[PDB]
């Protein structure tokens, strides 16, 4: 069901291999040196 | 009984042992996983480019990109070589992979003259296409070294497209034997004992263990040894 | 200096040192340490969960009329939790006697899952007449408009695979997109029962229609208990499927292919008694989830078995 | 066919900022407070002394890693 | 070790959509 338009395919250079899943040419990291690139499940909170 | 194989020396044959445990960076025994099943760039020995990787698409993407094309995407086509090219990647452009370095520091107008379309901006989507995906790859370092900002790379991409199989460059997945003696270059002397140890470059490289190791087929595997069993040069406890 | 070395924590002269803080200084924390914020870890246990329910649940909604009207015979039926031993030609009677009498579609249908369920822990082998009786003609037959209620579909798929049975084919079959599409609202133990009897029955092919809709429908892989993946993967013996097994196999995870190899190498192994039916032998998928297994796992470095042979050359 | 010529607007504007930090900012390193070492004392086989600057000492360290050695004033 | 399955066959995606139009 899922469209090919939707920004939840997995376009990154390997589906395995952490070091490989970044967007730019380090590992940005959100404030408070939290992981930016690929987000763990609890890490997305959808809130008010 | 015991020999040299079996025995522990620190040298056999006047170059270090590479049977000790101890005879090793023990950086070598850090946990590490086979490769050799993935994409080309993706593997171990590239390393020094894994910076600068591309975001994949996919064959869907790719047909959906042919019947419904988005003004701003650009798909340009990296085959070099006219000879293997017969068919067209629909709303494709030619910049072939070995003009890229060179292209992508034309001017806007130069760029138009040089290769008779618009030069892509820097916001603008950017796919790219070749025979096997890596002629694609290299090109894709290089629109990325110069910044841009969306480039996506398209593996499997003119064959998957076609249905032709052509490569862009004709490696092989076999490395040749090791030849010479071990690499002074891989020697590895010690800090705090200054005592010389082996690390995993040359003879010694996890390529060779993953290119010799054993086949994913049963029927396949047996036929690869003799009938009474696979290791019955070691004694039974090193099998 | 010695064979024992020194630990760092209880020797002053470890902590006191110039590498280390000296008891004269001023003693505050050095820096906060925020692990378990940052990046979390989801809890898995080594040990399955204790109090999960370990069936099919059949999903029991009746009206609180005739739940209270059909007592008696639902008393000798599944409730919650609970499985009376009443003999299962008993209550097939009840049901044939007394359903006719009530007037509901959905109450018939709540108390046939109930039956079939009760049927299908008994391992009765007669209970089919039941599907071909009564749900046949509006539901499975000549392209009826009808859609079954989920739960006694649940309980005739459980049925199918508990007595092992042709049948399930047909129904399964109905559940995918175009038709009903009941099968995202599969169990987890729906799956894995599913996938062992059709593993014994021995078909590539139904294991492979399986695999695929789990795969799409978003199963919880890693969780389907891995006595059942190895029966079905063991019934595998088409080249092409075999194919497809391989590619599959790496859906799963680092631990759940480790556990694989376990179970399947003790299912033909030691624990060859645990089978009701034993195992048929696989020396192909045998090998090939051993050699999955080992492909997917962290390698170590041996290195007297690696180069045992090696022998320097000057060319 | 074409109509017409025209001259391309685009609205390039940036108006927002997003940085985000690389990881190997808020890695560690090793710092160490710092006095002016006044002596040195080592022995391992044999014990030798260093005095750079005979004052009375406020502070004294020991460290009996390789060698022992006692950092006077350090 | 590789390759561990039997590749895609040859199949052209690119001739029936562009048909069908
Ligand atoms: O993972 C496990 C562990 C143990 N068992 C236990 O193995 C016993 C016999 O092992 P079987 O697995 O051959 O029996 P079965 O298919 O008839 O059992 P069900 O799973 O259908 O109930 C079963 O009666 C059950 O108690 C499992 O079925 N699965």
């Amino acid at each position: 069901d899922q469209p090919t338009t939707s920004p939840s395919v997995d376009r990154f250079a390997s589906t395995t291999h952490p070091e490989q899943r970044k967007a730019q040419f380090v590992p940005r990291v959100g404030p408070g040196s939290t992981p930016l690139e690929d987000p763990a499940a609890d890490q997305k909170s959808e809130w008010s | 009984q015991a020999d040299r194989r079996t025995r522990h020396h620190m040298m056999v044959d006047g170059q270090i042992n590479p049977r000790e445990w101890f005879n090793w960076h023990p950086k070598e025994y850090q946990p590490w996983y086979f490769d050799r099943h993935k994409f080309l760039y993706e593997q171990r020995q590239y390393a020094q480019f894994h910076h600068l990787l591309c975001h994949q698409v996919y064959l869907k993407d790719m047909l959906h990109l042919m019947r419904y094309p988005e003004p701003y995407t650009h798909i340009i086509d990296c085959r070099t070589s006219t000879q293997k090219m017969h068919r067209w990647v629909p709303h494709s452009l030619w910049l072939p992979r070995d003009e890229v370095e060179y292209a992508l520091q034309l001017s806007a107008d130069e760029f138009l003259d040089m290769y008779g379309f618009r030069k892509p901006d820097k916001s603008d989507d950017v796919i790219l296409l070749s025979h096997n995906g890596i002629y694609s790859e290299q090109a894709g370092w290089e629109w990325k070294k110069q910044f841009f900002q969306h480039v996506y790379n398209y593996r499997g991409g003119t064959n998957e497209l076609f249905g032709e199989s052509y490569s862009d460059m004709n490696v092989s997945d076999v490395l040749s034997p090791w030849k010479g003696p071990f690499p002074q270059s891989g020697v590895f002397v010690d800090k705090w004992s200054k005592r010389k140890v082996l690390t995993r470059t040359g003879p010694f490289d996890r390529q060779y263990e993953m290119q010799d190791f054993a086949l994913p087929d049963l029927e396949l595997e047996k036929a690869r040894h003799p009938e009474e069993g696979p290791r019955q040069n070691m004694p039974f406890g090193l099998q | 200096v010695g064979y024992t070395p020194v630990n760092p924590d209880t020797s002053p002269m470890v902590a006191y040192s110039q590498y280390h803080w000296h008891y004269n200084l001023p003693q505050g924390m050095e820096r906060p340490h925020s692990v378990n914020r940052t990046f979390a870890a989801p809890f898995q246990s080594n040990h399955s969960l204790v109090n999960k329910y370990r069936g099919v649940w059949i999903e029991f909604d009746m009206h609180p009329a005739f739940s209270v009207a059909l007592e008696p015979q639902l008393r000798k039926l599944p409730r919650g939790r609970t499985l009376p031993k009443t003999p299962a030609e008993e209550v097939i009677a009840d049901y044939t006697a007394l359903a006719p009498l009530v007037d509901d579609e959905k109450t018939r249908d709540l108390w046939l899952a109930k039956v079939f369920q009760h049927c299908a822990f008994q391992r009765c082998g007669g209970a089919m007449e039941l599907w071909e009786r009564y749900c046949h003609q509006r539901f499975t037959a000549e392209g009826a408009t009808a859609k079954p209620p989920l739960s006694l579909v649940k309980s005739v798929l459980f049925y199918c695979n508990k007595t092992d049975n042709s049948g399930w084919r047909a129904l399964f079959d109905r559940c995918l997109k175009d038709g009903w599409n009941y099968t995202p609202l599969f169990d987890t133990a729906q799956w894995s029962f599913m996938l062992k009897s059709i593993g014994r029955m021995g078909d590539e092919d139904g294991v492979r229609a399986v695999l695929e809709e789990m795969l799409d429908v978003q199963a919880d892989l890693d969780r389907v208990e891995a006595r059942s993946v190895v029966i079905a993967l063991n019934a595998v013996t088409n080249a092409d499927v075999y194919e497809f097994v391989k590619k599959y196999l790496f859906n799963f995870g680092e631990r759940k292919v480790k556990f694989l190899r376990t179970t399947y190498s003790d299912l033909r192994g030691h624990g060859a008694g645990k089978l009701r039916i034993p195992l048929k032998e696989n020396d192909n998928m045998y090998y090939h989830v051993c050699w999955h297994s080992s492909i997917r796992s962290p390698r170590q470095f041996s290195p007297r078995q690696l180069y045992f042979d090696y022998t320097p050359s000057t060319l | 066919m074409f109509l017409i010529h025209f001259v391309h607007y685009k609205t390039i504007l940036q108006k927002y900022t997003f940085k985000f930090k690389h990881i190997f900012l808020s890695i560690d390193k090793y710092n160490s407070l710092f006095f002016n070492i006044s002596g040195i004392l080592i022995w391992l086989n044999i014990i030798h002394i260093n005095i750079i600057l005979i004052k009375y000492s406020f502070f004294i360290l020991i460290n009996n890693f390789e060698y022992l050695i006692i950092l006077i004033s350090t | 070790y590789t390759p561990i399955w039997k590749s895609d066959p040859a199949v052209d995606n690119v001739a029936p959509l562009r048909d069908e139009d």
